[PDB]
């Protein structure tokens, strides 16, 4: 269809052996969990998935330990809310979708676990998208509740904007500009959606010297067994 | 051992010709990667669950909390893709040097091609995806072509009105079972060829120059073997979603419809075609003539040469062919719009004339040169 | 058309292996009988050149130029004796579609 | 008859003796 | 739509215009000879099932 | 099997060890050469049907692209 | 020279040889591998 | 095909004719059957139902 | 004390190239045209995305050297 | 023709003793319930469900709501049955007739009742009753027996702490997947 295709950005994990930068995966698990939370799912991500990524054993118990999950039927035979568990995965915002359409004015806010994999180009899609709430030109008009974002399909998006500048402040102090927060949600995102990034790319660099060393070899050893016959020589010797 | 004799009669002193070149290796990779797909696909269906309510959420489960989970279903996805790959390129070669004259052979490849599109179509389904439910129901639908009996069958596959639990259970079911039925048939294929033989390049009677296999074609095999994991390895921890659709990492929506609905990248070719007839009917035969029009071709060899090294007009036809092949690729991807709707019609229009009319009258033309007819 | 069939006899490329134009036939059943019925001297040169063009075809190599088969000096050697297997194959066919 | 021409040259594939052979 | 037995079940509601325009269509130029009224009890009410007769 | 495939007469076969021969004999002193030799027997054949895909597939995206442009004239 | 007529040249020593350059190859091979792709990243 | 424009090629397939379309009769019976199709086993007095 | 966002003081830097004021001049052309006629449905997105193209390529050229 | 000639050698045409007795039918009934086995098997699997939520509830709506489900369930588990009077018949006929002479054949034979009791036993695990943890938590167990890596053995094959979704999963799969080695 016609839609505005995001730029190519110079992202730390863009090469082909590059990893993912893990505090810019921890500043944006804070931000998801102070903006994004509030809409947004998570539901294949857990507490203990950010453990040895972002945060240690004690500060991933604090952050699930800070939220509230009911959990199992009491003896009574009724529900119970709990502190989280390293073991619980992250919070519901509504317990069903049809409470999304309800509360988001009949739009559904998508799971954001799997959204960079799941937007063409979604690492750029996203932060274009958070980063491009652009004013409607002239001759288009969009009613409430919606949002001319280029970029997403049909430039009326649902979302209203979620990052203002300082929107919310990093721990660890890094400036809370807007890009900068666009920038460390889509770096988080990306890790929700491949929490084995890193590893990969270890195992392939492994693949890439273990092949360099065993290719030539299977060459020579093949070039060995045919060189036999690739020095053979014919004559034909009729009698006459 | 009598199996010993088996062992070696099919591998180790088998009369294999000298000067086949490396195209001949990609067979072989294909029983390996057979084998591959149904290793990987063994420790798939250890953790995966064939429910609607519960399929997206295994697959996550595999790709997030089982131990190398990751590794082994993009191993599986990107081998159905190698698998592809090394199987048009046998197809390929098959084409090329006139190996279709082993009728029965390649009569029992074409069966082996059948089967392996069904298994994978089946396969892209079972994720159970946005991009699997609309795709499964497109191509379901595609039955409901059949001019009387279609509705019935629709159903029947899909086992209810509408593709839903009742599908992707059978469909795990089929997926699971259809590649053993493929390793048994890849017997027969391997059969039905030691009786004559394998060709080479030049076309020619090669029973003057042929050579053991244990020491000259397995370490050639082993080589191969060892390329074709280097490209599988790079495609799956380097780029391992270059070659799959984004829109299939959301849960299957019924109510929600993608603005664009494709199936994975070899079936566009067909796609492609399908989309070109206007009639319905129209397009799922000529799909399917599509595939079978490579059955079709052993009876269409009119030329006295077996193979095309020696033959450069129907060299000249057969890459136009390869061209516009990959044309009919790209258009699939194409949305249905100026231009992309036209070329689509004539490609297709090339791709049928140059398999039927074009190269017998070709071969005719080239025996008249060599003063031959 | 003489010197565009030279060009097209060098285009085809099976001179580049020493190979002859009846060298290149595929064997059916009626050039298996023309075949046989060859005198032995000339079957064997054949068998000499078909396998000298595997092994050229093997190492991916090609003849020195000077050794390679001038579309003049080509013989149609098989020909002959082709011809009459298929004529008796015909004659054959006839008798029993009648 | 069998002596009318020597084992053809293989120089250019020949490498360039038992004690050689141990490492070869 | 309702999802009604597993498909798509469009239920809309037409206007003075629409209502209007899909009379004044062609039914016999209609690839599908169904004039507007003919599939609906209400000119206001049109329910349709959202399977494209095409895949 | 062997033994029986096939009946050739006169035709003498010389070899060598593999250990007795350099692997890669002048591998890249005429490996070039016959690499380029080949390509210039095989080019002419195979590269202008991709050479005209390559048109055609630039020529698409082109025209599709012109056929999205709004027509300026229009709405005016 | 030597190595062939001592671990190369029995296929049982062969073999040993094989095994056990492998049991320690795997040490190196990480060992390096890792400093790599740590610099690398 | 040249060889199967015959004369004789002719006289057997006249005498083949028949026992071709018992076959038929057979398999489209048997279709009949098999799939109860009842368009046309509705005809049928006693099969009906 | 305003935070400045990058991405801003990147913005007009690639807004003073020459791609993006060209396409900036066709836009008002375009709206101004939209404006003028005041009953229309000629919408500026074409000429609109065309400039947010060059611009945010140019953009996502040099945005992440100011990012930490 | 190469593929019709196997069958002319082995089905048609071998020569086979003229005085066996019924008891020489029973391995070729074993052939028959293998694929009775598969067929009733195949068409189990397009409605069960192997999550430790839902196999009971897929069993009892292949028994309930399924056309004629419940006819080809009790086909597969009295087959399974029908599989092993078979197969005890066949192998006393082997031990009484001095049949163990043919080494290999019996080699191959006692490679494939292994197989056929690792395949009933996790068939019987698949519809996830009482009987089945019970029974499968106490084979499992069998393994712990080992002297040394017994532990680690029974704790991979469960894939856990104890049976539990994770083992009924891979033994739907291994379930699934063994009959074909079976056939082979
Ligand atoms: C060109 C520059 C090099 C050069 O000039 O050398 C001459 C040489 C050509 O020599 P020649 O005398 O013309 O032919 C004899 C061959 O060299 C004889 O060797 P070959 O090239 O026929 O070898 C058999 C072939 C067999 O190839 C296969 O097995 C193909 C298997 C299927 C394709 C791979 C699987 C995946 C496919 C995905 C699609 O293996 C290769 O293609 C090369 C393997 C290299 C491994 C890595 C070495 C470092 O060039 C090459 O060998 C190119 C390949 C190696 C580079
Ligand atoms: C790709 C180009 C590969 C190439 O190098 O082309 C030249 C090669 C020449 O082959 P030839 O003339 O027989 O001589 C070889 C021995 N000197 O020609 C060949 O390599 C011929 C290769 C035959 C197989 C080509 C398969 C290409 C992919 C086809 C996919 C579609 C097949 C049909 C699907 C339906
Ligand atoms: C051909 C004219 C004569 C050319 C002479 C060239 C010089 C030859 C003498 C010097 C040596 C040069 C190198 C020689 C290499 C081997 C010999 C050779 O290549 O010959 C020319 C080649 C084959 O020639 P030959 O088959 O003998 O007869 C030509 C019939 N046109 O033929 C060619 O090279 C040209 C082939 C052109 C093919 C163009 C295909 C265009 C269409 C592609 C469509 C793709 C799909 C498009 C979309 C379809 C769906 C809409
Ligand atoms: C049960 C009794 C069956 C029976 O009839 O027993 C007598 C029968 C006599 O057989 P025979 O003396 O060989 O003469 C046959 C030709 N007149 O002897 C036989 O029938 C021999 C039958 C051989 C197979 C019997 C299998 C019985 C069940 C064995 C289960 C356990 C097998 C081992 C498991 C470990
Ligand atoms: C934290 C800064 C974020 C990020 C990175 C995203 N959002 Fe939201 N979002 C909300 C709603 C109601 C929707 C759906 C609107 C509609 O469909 O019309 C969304 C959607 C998204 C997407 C998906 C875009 C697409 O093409 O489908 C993405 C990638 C996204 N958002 C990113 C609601 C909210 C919030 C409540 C006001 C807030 C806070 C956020 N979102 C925050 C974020
Ligand atoms: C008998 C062996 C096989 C088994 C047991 C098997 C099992 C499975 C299972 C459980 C899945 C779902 C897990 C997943 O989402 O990846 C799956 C997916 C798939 N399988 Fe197989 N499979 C086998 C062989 C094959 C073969 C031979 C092919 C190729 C034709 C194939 C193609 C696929 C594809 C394309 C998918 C979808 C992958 C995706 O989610 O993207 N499988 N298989
Ligand atoms: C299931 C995938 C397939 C497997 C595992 C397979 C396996 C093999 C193997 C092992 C060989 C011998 C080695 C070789 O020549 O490459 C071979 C050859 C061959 N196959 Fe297949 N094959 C498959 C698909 C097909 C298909 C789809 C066709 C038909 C188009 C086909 C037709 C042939 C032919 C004609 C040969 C002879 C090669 C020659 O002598 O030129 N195969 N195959
Ligand atoms: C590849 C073919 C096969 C498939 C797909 C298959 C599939 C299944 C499935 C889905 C079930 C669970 C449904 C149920 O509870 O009955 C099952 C149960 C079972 N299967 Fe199979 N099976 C196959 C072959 C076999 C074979 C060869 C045996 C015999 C060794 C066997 C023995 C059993 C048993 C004993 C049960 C338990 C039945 C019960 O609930 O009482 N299956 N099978
Ligand atoms: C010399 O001629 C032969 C040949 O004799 C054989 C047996 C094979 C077979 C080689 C393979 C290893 C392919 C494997 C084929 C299968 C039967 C696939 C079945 C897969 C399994 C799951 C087992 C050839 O490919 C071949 O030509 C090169
Ligand atoms: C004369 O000697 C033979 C014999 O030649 C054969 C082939 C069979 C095999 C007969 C069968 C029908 C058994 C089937 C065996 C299998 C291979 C089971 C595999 C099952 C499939 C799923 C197929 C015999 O039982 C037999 O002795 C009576």
């Amino acid at each position: 269809d016609l839609e505005l295709h995001p730029p190519s950005y110079p992202w730390s994990h863009r090469g082909l052996l590059s990893s993912l930068d893990h505090t810019s995966i921890r500043r944006g698990f804070q931000v998801y969990k102070q903006v994004c939370s509030s809409c947004h799912s998570m539901d294949y991500v857990a507490y203990r998935h950010l453990v040895g990524v972002c945060y240690t054993e004690e500060e991933a118990k604090a952050l699930a330990e800070e939220v509230e999950v009911q959990d199992g039927p009491n003896d009574d035979g009724e529900m119970f809310m709990r502190p989280g568990k390293l073991s619980d995965y992250f919070p519901k915002p509504y317990p069903n979708p049809e409470a999304a359409r309800a509360a988001n004015n009949g739009a559904l806010p998508p799971d954001l676990s799997y959204i960079v994999r799941a937007r063409h180009g979604g690492e750029d899609y996203v932060f274009s998208l958070l980063t491009g709430y652009c004013e409607p030109p002239t001759g288009v008009s969009l009613r409430e509740g919606l949002y001319f974002n280029p970029y997403f399909p049909g430039q009326a998006i649902g979302m209203a904007p979620p990052i203002y500048t300082e929107v919310l402040e990093y721990d660890d102090g890094t400036p809370a500009t807007m890009s900068q927060v666009a920038k460390d949600v889509a770096t988080f995102l990306r890790w929700a959606s491949e929490p084995e990034h890193d590893h990969r790319k270890r195992m392939g660099l492994k693949m890439l010297l273990m092949m360099g060393l065993l290719l030539p070899l299977t060459y020579a050893m093949k070039r060995h067994k045919w060189s036999v016959l690739k020095s053979r020589k014919l004559a034909y010797r009729p009698p006459k | 051992h009598p199996l010993f004799k088996i062992i070696n009669h099919s591998f180790i002193d088998l009369p294999a010709p000298s000067n086949i070149s490396s195209w001949w290796n990609f067979g072989s990779l294909l029983g390996v990667c057979l084998m591959v797909q149904i290793i990987t696909g063994l420790f798939l269906a250890m953790h995966y669950t064939s429910d609607t309510m519960t399929a997206f959420s295994s697959v996550t489960h595999i790709c997030r909390d089982v131990n190398y989970g990751w590794l082994i279903r993009y191993m599986h996805a990107n081998g159905a893709s190698m698998f592809f790959i090394c199987l048009f390129l046998h197809v390929g070669r098959g084409l090329y040097y006139g190996s279709y004259t082993f009728m029965e052979t390649w009569n029992i490849g074409v069966l082996l091609l059948f089967a392996v599109m069904a298994t994978a179509f089946m396969g892209y389904v079972l994720p159970w995806g946005q991009m699997s439910f609309w795709g499964a129901t497109v191509i379901t639908n595609l039955l409901s072509a059949i001019p009387y009996i279609g509705t019935t069958l629709v159903e029947w596959i899909w086992g209810g009105f509408s593709v839903d639990k009742a599908t992707l259970t059978r469909f795990f079911a089929f997926h699971f079972i259809l590649p053993f039925i493929i390793a048994a048939l890849a017997i027969v294929h391997l059969l039905f060829l030691h009786e004559t033989g394998s060709n080479n390049p030049t076309g020619l009677n090669s029973d003057a120059d042929k050579i053991p296999f244990h020491p000259y074609y397995t370490i050639k095999d082993i080589l191969g073997i060892l390329i074709m994991f280097l490209i599988l390895m790079t495609l799956v921890l380097f780029f391992p979603d270059m070659l799959g659709d984004p829109d299939n990492y959301m849960p299957a929506n019924p109510l929600n419809t993608p603005p664009h609905i494709k199936p994975e990248w070899y079936f566009l070719f067909a796609y492609a075609i399908l989309r070109s007839i206007p009639n319905k009917l129209g397009g799922v035969l000529a799909l399917i003539l599509s595939i079978l029009i490579l059955a079709l071709m052993p009876f269409l060899h009119t030329s006295k040469q077996r193979s095309l090294m020696f033959r450069p007009i129907t060299q000249i036809l057969y890459w136009i062919l390869v061209a516009n092949l990959l044309i009919l690729t790209w258009i699939g991807g194409q949305p249905v719009e100026h231009p992309f709707i036209i070329i689509g019609q004539l490609a297709s229009i090339s791709y049928f004339s140059i398999i039927l009319i074009l190269m017998p009258i070709s071969g005719i033309i080239e025996d008249k040169m060599l003063k031959l007819y | 058309l003489d010197g565009f069939r030279k060009w097209y006899y060098n285009a085809a490329g099976f001179n580049k292996l020493g190979l002859m134009r009846d060298d290149t036939l595929h064997e059916t059943e009626d050039v298996k009988e023309a075949i046989r019925r060859l005198p032995e001297d000339l079957y064997n040169d054949r068998m000499f050149r078909i396998k000298r063009a595997l092994d050229l075809t093997m190492r991916h190599q090609i003849l020195p130029k000077d050794q390679w088969t001038k579309y003049e000096e080509d013989k149609f050697y098989l020909e002959p004796y082709l011809k009459e297997v298929i004529r008796e194959r015909k004659e054959r066919e006839e008798w029993a579609k009648k | 008859s069998h002596t009318d021409v020597k084992v053809p040259d293989f120089s250019d594939y020949r490498r360039a003796s038992k004690e050689s052979s141990e490492a070869r | 739509a309702f999802k009604w037995r597993g498909k798509p079940l469009f239920v809309r509601h037409r206007t003075k215009k629409e209502i209007d325009q899909e009379a004044a269509v062609e039914v016999s130029q209609l690839r599908d000879p169904q004039h507007d009224l003919d599939r609906v009890k209400k000119p206001e009410w049109v329910i349709l099932i959202g399977v494209c007769t095409h895949l | 099997e062997f033994g029986n495939l096939a009946r050739i007469r006169h035709v003498i076969s010389y070899s060598l060890s593999p250990f007795e021969q350099r692997a890669f004999p002048s591998y890249f002193s005429k490996g070039i050469p016959n690499v380029l030799r080949r390509t210039r027997e095989r080019i002419l054949r195979v590269a202008p049907p991709f050479v005209v895909v390559y048109l055609i597939y630039t020529w698409g995206n082109q025209e599709f692209e012109q056929s999205k442009r709004k027509n300026p004239a229009m709405y005016e | 020279s030597r190595l062939y007529s001592l671990l190369f040249r029995r296929t049982s020593t062969f073999a040993l040889t094989i095994a056990v350059g492998a049991l320690f190859f795997e040490r190196a091979f990480d060992q390096g591998a890792d400093a790599i792709y740590e610099h690398i990243n | 095909l040249s060889r199967f424009l015959g004369p004789r090629y002719r006289e057997l397939a006249r005498n083949w004719i028949p026992t071709a379309g018992m076959w038929g009769t057979v398999g489209a019976v048997g279709l009949v059957w098999a799939t109860d199709w009842r368009l046309i086993l509705d005809w049928v007095p006693y099969i009906n139902g | 004390e305003e935070l400045v966002d990058p991405l801003t003081t990147v913005r007009e830097h690639c807004e003073q190239l020459e791609k993006c004021v060209k396409a900036r001049e066709r836009l008002e052309l375009c709206d101004n045209r939209v404006s003028s006629r005041s009953q229309t449905e000629e919408d500026c997105t074409e000429e609109l995305f065309d400039f947010l193209h060059a611009r945010d390529h140019c953009v996502a050229h040099k945005l992440f050297k100011n990012l930490k």
